[PDB]
RNA sequence: CAUAAAGACCAGGC
DNA sequence: GGCAGTACTAGTAAAGTACTTGAGCTT
DNA sequence: AAGCTCAAGTACTTAAGCCTGGTCATTACTAGTACTGCC
């Protein structure tokens, strides 16, 4: 939802954004890449680099730890996916309740 | 106690030695009162006398020489007030000592044999305080194994 | 019968098996193999039973002496299996833990030296390749040292 | 904030709860390797049973 | 070695951003060995920083793979495995999660060459204006073309066409005054 | 009426 | 005046449960 | 040879309220660019 997700600043130059702003905005950006790059409407034997990359987008929603978390820069922390707010893999379970 | 662990560097073709005089600390940042009244962190350098001297093994240039610098800062220490309390950043400190069990070798009853029945058997634990584990225990077939970390 | 279950038969080995259980996949090289080894028992940069730490280690065995080095030798292990060995045949018994001659209070001054070790083989790694960053002689202030990882 | 939008992926993707878990919904039911053939098909680069 | 060895290549999962310093902590990590003994190249197809050109629009696309490198190290099965204990990488790629399939030289070349692909037909070129074909760029025809219909070597001239108005103009102009079709 | 983040770690009460 | 060096600044490296599974023993 | 159960081996588990305190740092390394000094 969009008012789901705002994107007030902080205080000056600091951001306190949800961490869907960084996933949602790959995953479209990996969909139009197979329909007309890849304009075929080939067979399916050939094209391999894209679902690597949107399954790899899609991922992160899903779930980031199991293979491969999804970390940033200075951060050895998984991304908060949709089902860690509600498992907590970082400990947010005992933040929950 | 500590620093002479690092001196004695040895590199090929540098023929390098470094030997040691004394420590002296340098000055202070401010006296012991402003530390609370202000956001004075009190980081007083530490400075160290160094002797190196220098054989070079790499084309002969005919030019040697011996430069001595008489203090060099390493590290940023607290100092202690006259009491015994520290300062880091803005708050009073005091580090608490700890007692634990020694550097040294035991012996125990058992450990690990909780899962199963775990009758008579004898072992040794080791505590370093960096490093590895080193423990020597036995199993019921009568055979003594060892574990690292 | 350790021995016979024991895969290994000489030094070279011995190395290889103690590095693949530090990751159980390959043998190293021939000199890392050695140098691990030695930095897990038997050097001050990786391990150091601090000075006092060799004296509670001579009551423990009955020595004489109290003086001694901070990182241990191939004698005293040896010597402790085989009190190991004699405490499970039945001959003597267990050592008290409790007891203030194990332990031992660690003081504020110790615990900055064992919070200033860490930094200093660190610098030790900085000084080695800070030997062949200076230009001739100019390698005193700065050109060797950092304050950084202290 | 109620109403809704929908994004048309070209390709579908899978669902990992269905994947990673120890019960498998497409190992069990269609007779592939639980786990195995997971982590051999999915991410990798074995094609078009 | 009795066996003469055969270097292969391998792809490798890692974040997107987070490549290139990845390579280069392989050069870190993987540093003092004297050699030239496992390495053969490495290959890094995103940039270590962003171009300010990017797609002309915001439905047109990037044929670009962040995050895929392609290290040469023989084990067989090696360069995925010790450039993920190099960090920021995903996981481990291929046959399974503790032993890739090895793939051949050409397919590496081609994975370059849909890196060397890019998006040439949104169809402009110009370099273009309505003469037939040059580049004027000097005195009052400025932008403007034609042809040099005839050319004069020896008087160094080239009379350009301009068409002006919906009209030729045939005018002479010098050889650092336009530019040749 | 709007802004003081989130998280980590420690100390404290029962 | 042009080229190179370097500094500044913006992206960026205990003790248990279940459950699996390898192996030993029979039609 | 197929197979059937059994035992050790293995990974994984979740850690008996809530409450404020204070604090502490949100990243230090690499690459590109711009500025300045020298030839």
């Amino acid at each position: 939802p969009p008012d789901l997700r705002p994107l007030v600043p902080l205080d000056g130059g600091r951001f306190a954004t949800s961490d869907l702003n960084d996933l949602y905005r790959r995953v479209i950006n990996r969909n139009n890449r197979l329909k007309r790059l890849l304009d075929l409407a080939a067979p399916d034997i050939i094209v391999r680099n894209e679902k690597r990359m949107l399954q790899e987008a899609v991922d992160a929603l899903l779930d980031n730890g199991r293979r491969g978390r999804a970390i940033t820069g200075s951060n050895k922390r998984p991304l908060k996916s949709l089902a860690d707010m509600i498992k907590g893999k970082q400990g947010r379970f005992r933040q929950n309740l | 106690a500590a620093f002479r662990s690092v001196f004695p560097i040895q590199s090929y073709s540098g023929n390098s030695e470094l030997q040691y005089v004394s420590y002296r600390l340098g000055e202070p940042v401010f006296d012991v009162q402003e530390c609370q009244i202000r956001g004075v962190t009190y980081s007083a350098p530490l400075r160290v006398k160094l002797r190196l001297v220098i054989y070079e093994r790499e084309a002969p240039e005919g030019t040697v020489k011996d430069i001595k610098e008489q203090e060099v800062y390493m590290g940023e220490i607290p100092l202690m007030t006259d009491n015994g309390t520290f300062v880091i950043n803005g708050t009073e400190r005091v580090i608490v000592s700890q007692l634990h069990r020694s550097p040294g070798v035991f012996f125990d009853s058992d450990k690990g044999k909780t899962h199963s029945s775990g009758k008579v058997l004898y072992n040794a634990r080791i505590i370093p305080y960096r490093g590895s584990w080193l423990d020597f225990e036995f199993d019921p077939k009568d055979n003594l194994f060892v574990r690292i970390d | 019968e350790t021995l016979r279950v024991d895969p290994t038969n000489d030094r070279l080995s011995a190395l290889v098996e103690i590095y693949r259980m530090m990751r159980p996949g390959e043998p190293p090289t021939r000199e890392a193999a050695e140098s691990l080894f030695e930095n897990l028992f038997f050097s001050e940069d990786r391990y150091d039973l601090s000075a006092v730490g060799r004296m509670k280690f001579n009551r423990s065995l009955l020595r004489e002496e109290i003086e001694g080095s901070g990182i241990l030798s191939k004698d005293d292990i040896i010597d402790v299996m085989k009190k190991l060995i004699d405490i499970r045949n039945g001959k003597g018994e267990v050592d008290d833990i409790d007891h203030l001659g194990n332990r031992r209070i660690r003081s504020v001054g110790e615990m900055a030296e064992n919070q200033f070790r860490v930094g200093l083989v660190r610098v030790e790694r900085a000084v080695k390749e800070r030997l062949s960053l200076g230009d001739l002689d100019t390698l005193m202030p700065q050109d060797m040292i950092n304050a950084k990882p202290i | 904030r109620e109403r809704m939008g929908h994004i048309e992926l070209a390709s579908p993707t899978a669902h990992i709860w269905f994947l990673k878990s120890l019960p498998s919904r497409i190992g069990l039911l269609l007779d592939m390797p639980l786990r195995d053939i997971e982590r051999v098909l999915y991410f990798e680069s074995y094609v078009v049973i | 070695m009795s066996e003469a060895p055969k270097k292969r290549w391998y792809v490798v999962q890692a974040f997107s951003g987070f490549e290139g310093r990845v390579a280069t902590s392989l050069r870190e990590h993987i540093k003092l060995h004297n050699m030239e003994d496992l390495f053969g190249e490495v290959m890094v197809p995103t940039e270590e920083v962003v171009e300010i050109r990017g797609g002309q629009r915001r439905k047109s696309e990037r044929k670009f793979f962040p995050g895929y490198v392609l290290v040469q190290m023989v084990m067989n099965d090696a360069s995925w495995h010790l450039v993920r204990s190099v960090p920021r990488v995903m996981g481990f790629i291929g046959g399974t999660s503790d032993r890739p399939a090895p793939i051949s030289d050409k397919e590496v070349d081609a994975i370059m060459n849909r890196l060397q692909q890019v998006g040439d037909k949104p169809r402009p070129k110009t370099l273009f204006e309505p003469g037939e074909m040059v580049r004027v760029n000097d005195g009052p025809f400025a932008d403007f073309n034609g042809v040099v219909e005839e050319v004069d070597y020896e008087k160094s001239r080239l009379k350009v066409s301009v068409s002006i108005f919906g009209r030729a103009t045939p005018v002479e102009l010098d050889f650092s005054q336009v530019e040749k079709a």
